[PDB]
């Protein structure tokens, strides 16, 4: 009921109803675990499903676990916290939809963060929000640049190894902002090369862009 | 829609 830190599970739930998150949390405490104050001091995720939330999708590529809640209900039965490997979430159908394993995701996001040495920026009129996007950018390692890119900006980045690659995101309603940009021969992707790429761990410059 | 708590999905 008290254990050290390294110790601790440090848990965020996606998916319940408001009832059985207080339960489940009430059992997570008697055990001496933890609700995380956010995404990045995560190491489990509760979910049933593969479930497109804010929370899964800045979760992935930080938490060490992502169970069922019959991990926890079992832990609570036990009175101690028990291995995650009976209980890992395997959604057969969200896998097979997005074309992954969401094993090989959490092996690729242990390995290297996703978005490493990369720049997005993101128009305003996003959706998902764009203080979510941010969110799921940077658990993911990226940066969100605050200002559109001038040209030359954009130039200067190829150019220079030292300097990280920058990304831009989009949408329908926003593309009038980009005109200029396309009559230039600059790539601009949609919500997904974020969305699903963080999912999946993987980078595709080709399905999600504009062009 | 009725508001809700639910967390939205994208």
């Amino acid at each position: 009921m008290k254990l050290t830190p390294e110790l601790t599970p440090f848990v965020l739930f996606t998916g319940f109803e408001p009832v059985q998150v207080q339960q489940y949390i009430k059992k997570l405490y008697i055990l001496g675990g933890e609700v995380a104050e956010s995404a990045q001091k995560c190491t489990h995720l509760i979910a049933s499903k593969v479930t497109r939330t804010v929370k899964f999708l800045t979760a992935i590529s930080v938490v060490k676990h992502i169970v069922t809640p019959e991990w926890l209900e079992e832990c609570f039965r036990c009175q101690k916290f028990i291995d995650e490997q009976n209980y890992i979430l395997r959604d057969a159908e969200a896998e097979v939809l997005f074309s992954f394993s969401l094993e090989e995701s959490l092996k690729r996001a242990h390995v290297s963060p996703l978005f490493k040495a990369k720049y997005f920026y993101i128009t305003p009129g996003i959706c998902p929000s764009l203080s979510t996007m941010k969110a799921i950018v940077e658990c993911a390692g990226g940066k969100v640049l605050s200002k559109q890119p001038s040209f030359r900006k954009l130039m200067e980045h190829k150019q220079n190894s030292s300097l990280s690659e920058i990304i831009l995101i989009s949408c329908e309603n926003d593309l009038h902002l980009c005109r200029e940009y396309f009559a230039r021969g600059i790539d601009v992707h949609n919500a997904e090369f974020v969305l699903t790429g963080v999912l999946t761990q993987t980078l595709d410059y080709e399905s999600y862009k504009f062009n | 829609k009725k508001a809700t708590q639910a967390s939205q999905e994208y």
